[PDB]
């Protein structure tokens, strides 16, 4: 079994299509964001959104392969991070590149109490092959990092409540189930639309320290700050993973 | 279906929707640079050897850049497992190991960068929009670091902090999104065996094999490395590949002219 | 009362002196790349339509390519627009926007080099480290990003954050300062008519015309960013640009070779 | 009105020409900002001074566009940012680049109590066209930044007490009067020499945030502490700013 | 004399052949190297080791130049340093490469109490001619950088005792005389290996800072921390220069 | 005997022993660029003058490039002065100055970069992996910054803070690694004398001379730096240099063909 590189952090994801509701939705945010900065040491990475779906349109329809797509999309979720990190600046908040938070990460959180990044992996060319669509997301880059270093958890925000047996907003909006807790071989083996990427329950059964992660709804405040201690506010997703 | 289809979809699904993906699963394919081709050098197969071996292989890449574009990468060889029998035994998880060997990616393409500098030739930085080492009819190539740039984003194994992406795949991995015409794997053996080349039983040389046949004679990982079988079933451009004996003169040049020299590996 | 005089001004003087700055104004004018030319790909004009209007220019471009030198800017589009959109209503200043559509424009920059790699036209990693693709006249061509480096400081706008120097001005300037020959604005309009071309039954295009009647004219915004036209009374080296329509063939080559089409604005 | 993202911040700036002066200068200068650490969270950054006109000189006399001189002389005051940065190195300081200025500043200045940079702007190319001297200088790039990040005042640190109504050094001495205050408006109007870029006095009248800035003299002592107090020493200079 | 820059800097520098016995030797130093972090401000440098060795004999089999093989050992000093920076990241360290440790060191430090790098100097292809092996390896990178900052003192961590008059592990082993205090002086009239580079030896006689410089064995735990706060455990060397 | 033997001593050794530094002193040697030329524009002799100093040797770059494969090297000159005497009274190390002085003659390298991109002839970027400017017959040139990295790591002389090691050795470095057949070092005189050149009390011209000489006659540091006579006396594959005036039109060219005017000094 590895050791735990950070085994006090906690890494927090932030969805994209959150960041696109703009103002209503980041401005709540922030300020739950001010009131966790002295609870916890937090690495915050930002998901891509809509943007990131206007650049596959246009790329898809340009004919270009899913590896030309990666690192554009990849650039949304920097820019949802450049504005997260700026609206937390006057707090000691600044956006890091990919090889400040592979290398620096410790330096940097050990300077101040947090920081911004882009949760999309950089794979950039040489994304898998296969999907025309980019296989490994925000969801999926959070858990590889959070997971790498061992961290005590990840938390995922999203718009929705949690994860429901279908798109809660899409065609069967009514039809729509809760589950408060499911196990990532499960939700690999059910299909349809989920806020979560399909590599995230692929990366999760290779997963050695994180045993869950919760999806919560970062358009409830007090949610993620009840979620990063342990409340059940949302879904929880187990990793098959055991404690020791 | 004309104006567009998925200015509904793209902003109306999630991207793991079946119903989504289909639809981007039929769109325009391009391929970036359809007429290059991608080597692997192998890092422990051939340049590790030194002189001996690599001087010969380096004769042949100038004879072979007039006619063919050329995609060099280079492979991790000995020193990348000393870092992952120190790092492994301190316990570090494959995210920091990955990092480890494409440094010795780097050194071997340095290396084999130097040699081919007075042709023309560079290391590439801040490339794969530049096609101008690949266009110029003088060079028609350029020289690259096998390893995936996944550092800490590293896709671990089931088992085992060794990462499992490593220069075949992403010496692999460029040819597929480029839309190369070949992928060419260079190491040290004639190709793929029924048992371990150095030590077997019966062994007989297989000179073409698909995917799941090799799942089916337990040879998953054999020569390549055992996700790189699985991503080319998943590759759309490259369908196949060949490892070639570059030991053995000559052989580089003559798959290159699409000779069937070696073990050819096909996705379906 | 001469221009050699000046090392012996420049020790004594404040910079903002105007028997400095006057003094100044007489010297050597010499041109980087006088036989070059800057053309904008419009990120909402062109390239957020995709293959219909994209391809076409790709294939001039290319067909141009041999008779002149190409230094290839794009533009943001409607990715920037919601980047702003979101921004503004944050309460972010015109400096944080300005990196914020920097991006697209690195992105549209992107997916365009990959059209052209086959071609042998490389995307730049830095603006001035390569003269080089221009240099080869098998390559003769570049893609960069059109937006300007300003990024925090950027100057802010009369009123509103958005950014005022953008893509427009990011190519006029860089061929203001290069010695470059013509500025080609490839956008979807035919160029100028006196009201808004999506909405008018009434509006005269305008094939030429010069700023002062622009502005007098109360067109200070309708086809290029109200600044690059005090750009364009100020530029020493560009005294006029051309604004042509992508959506049409054959514009784009026609205006390389000199021809009045599209709206033609002057400096004087 | 947009919002102050470090309104914390004191932005402090020293003229090129005062590092020119060598260690007689510096010496007094380093010594009286190692006092204001810990009474502010100062940026400072650089001027370029004389060495920014011998490249003027011989980029002139080759006929270098502007465009191709400004980042020679930004060069200058990024130099004049390492040698500055060098003699309060022992307390925690350093020279940064204009990248991690702009993105990460938060972050080094939780780590430490100041920073190092250069004033100019990173316009190389896209200077502006017209003047054959770069019309954004050190002032002009130290002002912009500091209005960004909505800093509490910009302090100019020169070698001349302050504004005076001909330059008193050059042939005329007679006619020149001190302006102990100023208004950005009233100086666009009246011409001759500055110590200033006249195009500082550009982006003071679309100033959203900074009301104020004091130029106070380098070489006497306790200047510039008293100007970080607001105690007014030099020639101050009205924006525009207010309320509505 | 110049100034020292960092005067409260510990300079501590790691052999590469202590990092090659892995676990056994790494850990031991790990958790001596968590002790002394709240003791000292400490800069630890890694060598390259056996790896190093075996990119020579391809690089020297190829034909390669001396300027081609020092940035392929550097890099070797490099990932040494990146194995130490992660075992010790929940400390709050991490490797910086060459660039910062030459500009933002001081902040660097401020945020945390300690940092890696490459003891390796970046001559890379400017490395001198007349030796086909670089004529300046870790050692000499570590005690140049030592002596630039101005540092109290550089420490030279390896597997031996100190040194000895004949290789303790090479040739013959029944001459091999341990000194427990030598001279730069005496050392360069003795001509045979050493746990040291030639050129240190170099740097040494213009050293304008450190007047000593202590060998300890890594492999003993206790030694360092002991060595740090100039007690006696190895092999002292005198590099010719007074602040004694 | 068999290209075997060092490496188990490689293995097993100090590398301070001599058994393993002889059999690695005899090895291939491999020449990287021999087909290359070295060339110093100088900071103090060329650059700071501008415009009549530059034109000429611009002029003469060109008709050179097409017949040789030129590397051009910078100086810093009076702005390194400046910053030197800055620095220094303050006192700061060696160390620092190095990367001080790095800036003029990367602000040299950009000057001069910019009056030959019109001839395609770029600026080294990445730190000068890019090898294809050379090897294009087309361009055959490129343009770099004479000082080593060395910056902080300087090694200091026995006296003073100035860095012993500056553009005259770094320009001088690259030749020597990189197998180049000739170094020349461009400046304002036609080569040596014997005195400090400015009190000219009518000295003799040394057409020819040697390191060792050079230290007999107390021309010690004359013109090269101290330390570029002492990397001549250990340099392998550059076993002389060449010192030529550029005010005279044709001392450049005519130095390039290989011929004698101007100094030598020889590392025998
Ligand atoms: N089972 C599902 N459960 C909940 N939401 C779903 C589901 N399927 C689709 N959706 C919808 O998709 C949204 C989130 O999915 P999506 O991944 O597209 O956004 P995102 O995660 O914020 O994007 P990014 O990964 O770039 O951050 C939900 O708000 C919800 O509207």
């Amino acid at each position: 079994r590895p050791i735990r590189l950070l085994p006090w952090l906690q890494v927090v994801k932030i969805g994209g299509r959150v960041m696109d509701r703009g103002a209503d939705a980041i401005l709540p945010l922030v300020e739950e964001l001010r009131k966790l900065l002295p609870e916890h040491r937090l690495l915050i990475l930002t998901g891509a959104g809509v943007r990131a779906r206007h650049v596959f349109s246009v790329g898809l329809d340009l004919g270009l392969p899913v590896g030309s797509l990666a690192p554009l999309a990849a650039s949304e979720a920097g820019q949802n991070g450049h504005i997260l990190a700026a609206m937390l600046a006057s707090e000691g908040v600044s956006y890091v590149e990919h090889p400040t938070v592979a290398d620096q990460l410790a330096i940097h959180l050990s300077a101040t109490r947090a920081v911004v990044g882009s949760a999309f992996p950089p794979y950039h060319h040489h994304e898998f092959p296969g999907s025309r669509i980019p296989p490994h997301r925000a969801d999926t880059g959070a858990f590889l990092l959070a997971d790498a270093f061992g961290a005590a958890g990840l938390t995922i925000v999203e718009n929705v409540d949690g994860i429901y047996t279908a798109d809660p907003n899409g065609p069967d909006r009514g039809q729509a189930r809760f589950l408060p807790e499911t196990s990532a071989t499960d939700l690999a083996k059910s299909e349809g639309p989920l806020p979560v990427d399909r590599a995230l329950l692929d990366v999760m059964a290779t997963a050695r320290h994180i045993e869950r992660v919760q999806v919560v709804n970062g358009l409830v405040p007090g949610r993620l700050t009840a979620a990063l201690r342990g409340e059940h506010v949302g879904t929880l997703i187990r990793t098959g993973v055991r404690p020791a | 279906n004309s104006t567009a289809e998925l200015e509904e979809l793209l902003m109306q699904r999630s991207l793991t929707d079946p119903q989504l993906q289909a639809a981007a699963a039929a769109a325009a394919d391009f391929r970036i640079l359809p007429d290059a081709t991608v080597i692997k050098i192998g890092g422990q197969s051939v340049i590790d050897r030194g002189r001996a071996a690599v001087y010969p292989l380096v004769d042949e890449i100038v004879a072979a850049r007039k006619n063919h574009k050329l995609l060099i990468g280079t492979g991790a060889g000995t020193r990348a497992r000393h870092l992952y029998s120190i790092a492994a035994g301190l316990g570090l998880p494959a995210g920091v190991l990955a990092q480890l060997g494409s440094s010795v990616a780097d050194q071997n393409a340095a290396m084999l960068g130097q040699l081919l500098a007075k042709h023309g030739i560079p290391v590439v930085g801040g490339a794969g929009l530049s096609a101008v080492p690949l266009s110029l009819a003088e060079v028609n190539a350029v020289v690259f670091s096998g390893m995936p740039p996944y550092k800490l984003w590293m896709r671990p194994a089931a088992e085992g902090v060794i990462p499992p992406y490593r220069t075949d795949a992403g010496c692999f991995l460029l040819a597929e999104q480029f839309g190369c015409k070949q992928m060419i794997f260079v190491k040290d053996e004639d190709g793929l065996y029924t048992a371990n080349p150095k030590t077997s039983k019966d062994a007989t040389f297989i000179p073409r094999i698909s995917v799941d046949e090799m799942k089916a004679k337990g040879l998953h990982d054999s020569i390549l490395e055992f996700p790189v079988l699985d991503l080319l079933q998943s590759a759309q451009h490259v369908r196949e590949v060949q490892v070639v004996n570059g030991l053995v003169p000559g052989n580089l040049t003559r798959a290159l002219a699409g000779e069937h020299v070696g073990t050819i590996i096909t996705a379906s």
